[PDB]
């Protein structure tokens, strides 16, 4: 998925915010990796994506 | 150096409104989890600003 920077920190197994709470929820005992890449050069558009 | 203290009492709290006032740099709780403050807010409550 594509998430905005101020909500990347909301992706932890346990955390609050509109993403952690309503869009993507991880188990609190989850095993795995959340790997992030800056895609500004690909996803942003002058008129807005 | 002269921080302000606001006394909060005789109210019904509701802490989801605190996510509307501003995006946060940090929201770190000690002795209580961020997800449960709607309940468990009791006794003297003070806002150090």
């Amino acid at each position: 998925f594509v998430i905005k920077g101020n909500e990347v920190s909301q992706i932890a197994p346990g955390q609050t915010g509109n993403i952690a709470d309503y869009n993507y929820k991880l188990p609190d005992d989850f095993t795995g990796c959340v790997i992030a890449w800056n895609s500004n050069k690909l996803d942003s558009k002058h008129s807005g994506n | 150096y002269a921080w302000n203290r606001t006394r909060i009492s005789n109210c019904v709290a509701d802490y989801s409104v605190l996510y509307n006032f501003a995006p946060f740099f940090a929201f770190k709780c000690y002795g209580v989890s961020p997800t449960k403050l709607n309940d468990l807010c009791f006794t003297n409550v003070y806002a150090d600003s």
